[PDB]
């Protein structure tokens, strides 16, 4: 459970999707006004992700 | 809401011995309380972080720790700069909450007040209002009651205390007691009276004038 | 130097708005959160909100959000908190204080605040600059070894007055009670001093009592 | 935090208004579960598995922004 | 009924392939998953992996992924596991087995696996059917003091498993021990079953044992 | 890897003791560990799932326990129909693991075996092959040493040892070892011995016959 934001800064260098193993969007609720996006890589390590940068809408879009 | 519960309210303590400030969570916090010191006229100031992780700059003398629901901030002996109010606050959830802190102060013997009464000024008359201070000087401990008497009726809401932090030199407290009433009503009475009750006075202290005289 | 540095005081009649800030120096601003927390005179604290430097997207206690607006300036490395609606329960010292360093690699084991601004102090009040007035504070009788004078000064607006006995040379033995907020809006304080019976008659005392903001300079004989 | 297993045996099958989705969960299969999983939290808290393979569940993640 | 019902037994040569079958009957056959676990004889149990019969969707143990697959027919609620490239180590029983009940609510709490089929047989070898030769066991001198004697039969070099025997058709049945079999350097199975019996009913009672080895249709009954 | 490793090997007890069967897990396994019972013949059973979870249609006597990677199956009381062997199998992450197995055996008092010997028969030695038979009857503890002489020179590599499960109206177990010679090998010798080494007998107990007899 979501308790305050996750993500205070978000990794901006753009990447491909493959190496995306879990895609979370946590829409904003009563504990962050934001939407927050967070993925799992290959390695395990969550990164946090822009929703307002254009190339992560596009990841998030053609995911599946 | 979390509600993070502090114990007790004030630690009174010689220079030297052993602090143990409780905080009790509402709800589980997992390990995200943090304690604060803070000291008059200043912010406060981080001294342990997630429950039991040291602060750089924050001497050994003060650790942490946590069961559950249940934290411990521990000062292993006070040193005289450790005499200041001790707040626990969580973030592991928003609103961030902070308890409402634990003052540890210097503990001595008990000192009774010595009690004056100030009768108001005829140039203060002379505006069209009244103050009648009551001095409590050099007492402890703190709890102290302050019953202001007009001409045997006990006053309420008409009157303001004031406190001193814990003297330096002599470890007391000194207050102030002042009665606001208009000269139309200060006019009207005789005997102003100051009832102080204090461990320090084996019976309550009496201190009055009559006006006019 | 890692400082939080804060706007200064101010003086807000109710229902107006108060909008103070936070400049951030000697870190890496966007690393850390920037809270706002404020402590009424007397009480404990209370957590306003906060705001990510990076987005410029604010939390807040669902106590304020109606009334309250937080914005920062990544240019100048300053967040800022603006207050609305304001009753005299809003009368605090706010502070800044920054929770961090965090990355883009979330966690759930989190940092204190360990560097806070100075604070704030927001006075609401109906009031406007006044000077005080000095009362003396002397027995009924000047007939037991110990024997208590002091002064009141009363009903002043700005915080706050300085006060001294013989010019410094007095200092044993004086209170100078903290500042008490009257219901007339105006502030009031009493500074009194124990002395010698034997003392009273030969021994002179004086309060000098100072109010810079309407450049008030009274010594008064009690 | 770490996926163990498939997590998913069933899926919810009634479409229902995105509107309810308070977190979107998309796990791509790895060496502990061998198919796509989809996660979804509800407003209560409730965690609910979807079919990545059904058309209205594509659609609630591709128009999710 | 709740039930779980496998294919019979199976011989394999090395290098071939099996294809194993557990029927699901009596419960909702997609709220449970299909476990695989082998049981090598004599050995603990080995989880082979797993499939979803509702989508299909198989888990392997990455030591058999390169030559198993899992397979279900929802029409018929039964499970299928294919094991290619087969090898001695290979000779096993092989057990389905449920795990649930599971619904669209994700959880970490886990049931254990509460029903089992009766398992399966695998037998990998590079050797032939080929049915037993009995042997009889009495001691050298039948001159004994004892009051016990024993007496039995040798059923070596068969190939598969398994052999049954009796003695007198049935009627003996106290006293008798059938050791397990024995897997022989040269790939064949033996095996031997006593009789304890009293020394004075030996001349008297006659001692036949019933040896039966149904994969090569071999039936044998030797007098001791 | 998970590894479960369950211990002891071998539990030897009466009907009617408490059996305490431990499982450690090389790393956390939350608490989905869960037992099952496995007799000669038949899949295995489950007993207890999420460490301590009631199974349907399952005795009470039977309870788990766990504290971090330890786990514990007690059978409060041993029935007849407890002996088994029992395993704990895991299912917290895949691929499931399963420990190596305790066996549940029953406890009675010593029982000496019963030896005999068996020359191979001339059917057999017309084939090429020899097979000279040792026989363990009805003995209890499980363990005993059979060595095969033949004319005083000990036997090694050339026997396989065969024995039942525990009897279910003595607690017996019976053994069977086979000696294989060629014809040529065993034509070569005389005296073919069984020298038997049990808990049961005072000092070890010679069959022997001669070839030829």
């Amino acid at each position: 459970k979501e308790l305050r934001c996750q993500c205070i800064k978000t990794y901006s260098k753009p990447f491909h999707p493959k190496f995306i193993k879990e895609l979370r969007v946590i829409e904003s609720g009563p504990h962050c006004a934001n939407t927050e996006i967070i993925v799992k890589l290959s390695d395990g390590r969550e990164l946090c992700l822009d929703p307002k940068e254009n190339w992560v809408q596009r990841v998030v879009e053609k995911f599946l | 809401e979390i509600v993070l519960t502090q114990s007790p309210a004030t630690l009174s303590l010689s220079p030297g011995e052993r602090a143990t400030l409780s905080c009790r969570a509402s709800q589980s916090i997992s390990n995200n309380l943090h304690w604060y010191q803070q000291k008059p006229g200043q912010a406060p100031r981080l001294l342990i972080y997630y429950t039991s992780r040291s602060v750089s700059g924050i001497p050994a003398r003060f650790s942490g720790s946590g069961s559950g629901t249940d934290f411990t901030l521990t000062i292993s002996s006070l040193e005289p700069e450790d005499f200041a109010v001790y707040y626990c606050g969580q973030n592991n959830e928003w609103p961030e909450v902070f308890g409402g802190g634990t003052k540890v102060e210097i503990k001595r013997t008990v000192a009774a007040p010595s009690v004056f009464i100030f009768p108001p000024s005829d140039e203060q008359l002379k505006s069209g209002t009244a103050s009648v201070v009551c001095l409590l000087n050099n007492f402890y401990p703190r709890e102290a009651k302050v019953q202001w008497k007009v001409d045997n009726a006990l006053q309420s809401g008409n009157s303001q205390e004031s406190v001193t932090e814990q003297d330096s030199k002599d470890s007391t407290y000194s207050l102030s007691s002042t009665l606001t009433l208009s000269k139309a009503d200060y006019e009207k009475h005789k005997v102003y009276a100051c009832e102080v009750t204090h461990q320090g006075l084996s019976s309550p202290v009496t201190k009055s004038f009559n006006r006019g005289e | 130097q890692v400082q939080l540095v804060q706007s200064g005081a101010e003086v807000k009649k109710p229902g107006a708005s108060v909008k103070v800030s936070c400049k951030a120096s000697g870190y890496e601003f966007t690393s850390y959160w920037i809270h706002w927390v404020r402590q009424a005179p007397g009480q404990g604290l209370e957590w306003m909100g906060n705001i990510s430097p990076n987005s410029g997207s604010a939390n807040y206690n669902e106590k304020f959000k109606s009334r309250v607006t937080m914005t920062r300036d990544t240019s100048t490395s300053t967040v800022y908190m603006e207050l609305s609606s304001l009753r005299s329960e809003d009368t605090a010292v706010y502070y800044c204080a920054r929770e961090g360093p965090y990355s883009y690699y979330p966690s759930r084991e989190y940092y204190g605040s360990d560097l806070w601004g100075q604070g704030t102090l927001v006075t609401v009040s109906s009031a406007s600059t006044k000077g005080p007035s000095v009362f003396p504070l002397a027995p009924c009788s000047r007939s037991e070894s110990t024997a208590a004078l002091g002064c009141l000064v009363k009903d002043y607006f700005p915080e706050p007055v300085t006060v001294s006995w013989n010019s410094g040379a007095l200092t044993s033995g004086v209170h100078t009670f903290p500042a008490v907020l009257q219901s007339s809006g105006l502030y009031s304080l009493s500074s009194v001093v124990t002395v010698p019976s034997s003392s009273l008659g030969t021994k002179t005392y004086t309060c000098n009592v100072d109010h810079k903001p309407s450049n008030t300079k009274v010594d008064k004989r009690v």
